[PDB]
């Protein structure tokens, strides 16, 4: 009875003046590279020691 | 890139001046010294071309199905094939640059496909393990595969020709004669002559020390870091 598409579409972060959203990992993007660098940092220390 | 001819002459000025076989006009060297100076100079060279690396050459070497152990040495090349001890000839040189049996140290050596193959590691497969220092032991031979080996070389033998011409930069011939006077006056066992010795021994030190000091033989090396990227670390 609508008379439109059957599709309802929610953004998580509203694009400005834009249909899709922009999900959660765009902004932390690199933040996961930095940490991840140096966790396998400290495990590369750890590990490639003698014990 | 001087000639022997002009090595004895400045030998006989500065290093060697007050050597007995000084020929007569001062400028030359008489003809039953020479095999022992030239002795001298060759092993001046090695002791040179050892120390700095001033002479990196590179000599592809095809693979023969059956042989793993490949010595590097002359015999076993092409221009230089000796059927008397090389079964068959494996190593690659032009007849304008044969091999010159002239290797110290193998740096590192790539393939006929491009992939570089570790030197030395126990847990590699894909390895060219040297056991030693002019040898190579390729353990899987596969077909049609080469390997253009990066190594340290040291001057071509001087047979004592006095057209020869040496390949050592100008900065080092101060060093080169310094080692020449301690060879020859270290063998006269005389007190005079063997003081002498050190001090053109030390001499050579000291030169060899500025040559490094000053970067004058391209000792200092920097690379991008590759490894960087690699690792992850965006």
């Amino acid at each position: 009875p609508d008379g439109k598409l059957p599709f309802v579409l929610v953004p998580y972060m509203p694009r400005k003046r834009e249909l899709y959203g922009e999900a959660d990992a765009e902004l932390l993007g690199d933040n996961q590279k930095i940490l991840g660098a140096t966790m396998r940092g400290m495990i590369d220390l750890l590990g490639r020691s003698a014990n | 890139m001087r000639k022997l001819s002009d090595v004895y002459k400045v030998l006989a000025l500065t290093s060697l001046k007050s050597a007995g076989f000084i020929t007569d006009d001062k400028v030359n060297i008489e003809a039953w010294g020479k095999p022992e100076v030239l002795a001298h100079i060759n092993e001046g060279l090695t002791r040179l071309h050892s120390r700095f690396v001033l002479r990196t050459n590179n000599c592809i070497v095809e693979m023969k199905e059956g042989r793993t152990d490949y010595p590097l040495l002359a015999r076993y090349s092409y221009e230089r094939f000796d059927p008397a001890k090389a079964p068959y000839p494996y190593i690659m040189d032009t007849p304008q640059e044969p091999f010159q049996e002239d290797v110290i140290k193998i740096l590192n050596v790539y393939d006929s496909k491009g992939i570089r193959r570790k030197l030395n590691d126990d847990h590699d497969k894909n390895g060219l393990f040297t056991p030693r220092p002019d040898v190579l032991q390729c353990m899987w031979p596969r077909h049609f595969e080469a390997l253009n080996v990066l190594y340290q070389a040291k001057h071509p033998e001087l047979t004592g020709d006095e057209n020869q011409e040496i390949d050592l930069p100008e900065t080092l011939y101060s060093a080169l004669e310094n080692w020449v006077g301690y060879r020859y006056h270290t063998g006269l066992n005389t007190e005079g002559s063997t003081a002498k010795a050190a001090e053109y021994l030390q001499l050579y030190e000291s030169i060899c020390g500025e040559v490094v000091d000053f970067d004058l033989a391209n000792g200092s090396m920097s690379n991008t870091n590759v490894l960087f990227e690699k690792r992850g670390w965006v």
